[PDB]
């Protein structure tokens, strides 16, 4: 049962895991790089919000290619958890 | 922290009646609410999920509704086995929060309790302590008021209560109240009285035995 | 065939630590989030802890944060609960529950569907009390009066630990009018219950009433005769 969206999604994830494979250790209080199942984020300094271009696995990525998804890094040095503790982010720009 | 206010704590119903249990969330939880049934001595068992959905293999008389902040559990016609405790659960945010719970008890006519009082047993006195027990037998409703008096001196802090589950046979309640004290205190005081205040009583009953095997 | 079984419960003194286990079968253990839920003796339901797959997502109810630890061994489909520095508020039955989630790719949302399957549970009692058999005391019939209508009698099962205790009447022959009350926890930390039965006042003098108290924990088995008094 081919799922073309899933296959492209697995591709983006594979790509992100590696690219964060090379990047060298952080020199300050950060939020560890990660693939939060949506986008790949680098090591982000505490108390700062990170940005990324909308993921290309999205079917409408040609209409939101110029938009951004955001992910907040707390002063703790910890990424932001949604109510249930899952990976949290602002992908409003990227939505259909 | 989402508070789950459930109402009522306990309700009154006759088999075949329509029952309604409400759940109010302090914060919007969409349809991330579910209802649970718990029979005495057993683990909870979900009946309604997603607020409006019925779990597989559950009677069609159970139905949930509502979304956001207000929710309702409904039983179109209560059944003899439905008379048990129910809980609502919110799984929207951490922490996961349950309602206070609702105990559904089968309704009947009023029934005054038959009261009995038992003085300490000789075998016990030999130990150095004396327990005086008072029995309120097969009464209704559960609401009852028991009072101890020695030398007509209202006692407080030296007794404990216990109430039985609603009887399957007559649907009544019975409670035991153990007034406990030392062999010393028991033998310098004079009259031991068990005062019962109830609804089925057009006047408070008081059963007193006096300082002996009596 | 999908089931949950919690074990490891028992009696433990405050300050000491206990470990609970939860075995799963009938379903793919790795694919679900697991919860612990507890219920104090006479109280309602309370959520305590939760792990998912990762386990980068563990959350606890406030009263147990920095005190309880949740973990899982997926090889043998088992969930654990580390309970440290135990105290009175921890006394309860502990359940383990299953919850499914779902990640929507297009949206990026994570959907949770709540606890759908529970285990029977396992009891944890935190107390410094030692195992003790109950002293069985009689309650005699007839109060002040005699021979008129209906009367009541029973047995006082006092100062035992821990729960439970089974009470019978005439080796089980008598089951009518008998009210075995739920045990109360005395200020001393020991339990005490009353077992009672109502009989026709005429049955006195002929019928012999014996309560059969059984306290497994202390291997204590007592049969007590209940006779009228004099005065
Ligand atoms: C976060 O950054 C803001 C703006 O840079 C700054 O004013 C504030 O001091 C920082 N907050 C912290 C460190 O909690
Ligand atoms: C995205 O992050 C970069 C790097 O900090 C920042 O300079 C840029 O302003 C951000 N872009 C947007 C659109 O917010």
């Amino acid at each position: 049962v081919m799922d073309f969206l899933f296959e492209k999604w697995k591709l983006y994830g594979d790509q992100c895991h590696h690219n964060l494979s090379l990047l060298p250790p952080p020199t300050e209080l950060v939020c560890n790089r990660t693939f939060d199942k949506y986008s790949c984020w680098p090591d982000t300094p505490a108390n700062t919000t990170a940005n990324i271009s909308c993921p290309w696995y999205l079917p409408w990525h040609h209409k939101v290619q110029h938009r951004f998804v955001f992910k907040r890094c707390g002063p703790d040095g910890q990424w932001v958890r949604g109510p249930r503790g899952q990976p949290w982010r602002d992908a409003s720009q990227c939505q259909m | 922290d989402i508070q789950m206010t459930q109402s009522p704590s306990s309700l009154s119903a006759s088999v075949g009646d329509r029952v309604t249990i409400t759940c109010r969330a302090s914060q919007g939880i969409r349809n991330d609410l579910g209802w649970y049934q718990q029979k005495p001595g057993k683990a909870p068992k979900r009946l309604i999920y997603a607020a409006s959905s019925l779990e597989s293999g559950v009677p069609s008389r159970f139905s949930g509704s509502g979304s956001g902040t207000e929710f309702t559990l409904t039983i179109s016609s209560v059944q003899p086995e439905d008379f048990v405790t129910y809980y609502c659960l919110q799984h929207n945010s951490n922490p996961l929060t349950f309602g206070g719970g609702t105990k559904v008890e089968i309704k009947r006519t009023v029934a005054a309790p038959s009261v009995f009082i038992f003085p300490p047993s000789d075998e016990q006195l030999k130990s150095g302590t004396a327990s005086v027990v008072c029995l309120l037998n097969n009464f209704y409703p559960r609401e009852a008021k028991v009072q101890w008096k020695v030398d007509n001196a209202l006692q407080s802090g030296n007794s404990q209560e216990s109430v039985t589950e609603q009887d399957s046979k007559d649907s009544t309640y019975s409670l035991s109240s153990t007034l406990t004290l030392s062999k010393a205190d028991y033998e310098k005081h004079k009259v031991y009285a068990c005062e019962v205040t109830h609804q089925g009583l057009s006047s408070p009953v008081t059963k007193s035995f006096n300082r002996g095997e009596c | 065939q999908v089931q949950l079984v919690e074990s490891g419960g028992g009696v433990v003194q405050p300050g000491r630590s206990l470990r609970l286990s939860c075995a799963a079968s009938g379903f793919t253990f790795s694919s679900y989030g697991m919860h612990w839920v507890r219920q104090a003796p006479g109280k309602g339901l309370e959520w305590v802890a939760v792990m998912y797959y990762d386990g980068s997502n563990k959350d606890y109810v406030d009263s147990v944060k920095g005190r309880f630890t949740i973990s899982r061994d997926n090889s043998k489909n088992t969930l654990y609960l580390q309970m440290n520095r135990l105290r009175a508020e921890d006394t309860a039955v502990y359940y383990c529950a299953r919850e499914k989630d779902h990640y929507d790719i297009l949206t990026g949302y994570n959907y949770y569907y709540g606890l759908d399957v529970w285990g029977q549970g396992t009891t944890v009692t935190v107390s410094s009390a030692s195992t003790k058999g109950p002293s069985v005391f009689p309650l005699a019939p007839s109060s002040k009066s005699t021979s008129g209508g209906t009367a009541a009698l029973g047995c006082l099962v006092k100062d035992y630990f821990p729960e439970p205790v089974t009470v019978s009447w005439n080796s089980g022959a008598l089951t009518s009018g008998v009210h075995t009350f739920p045990a109360v926890l005395q200020s001393s930390g020991l339990y005490s219950l009353s077992s009672v039965v109502t009989v026709p006042s005429s049955s006195l003098g002929t019928q012999t009433y014996i309560c059969n108290v059984n306290h497994k924990p202390s291997n204590t088995k007592v049969d007590k005769k209940v006779e009228p008094k004099s005065c």
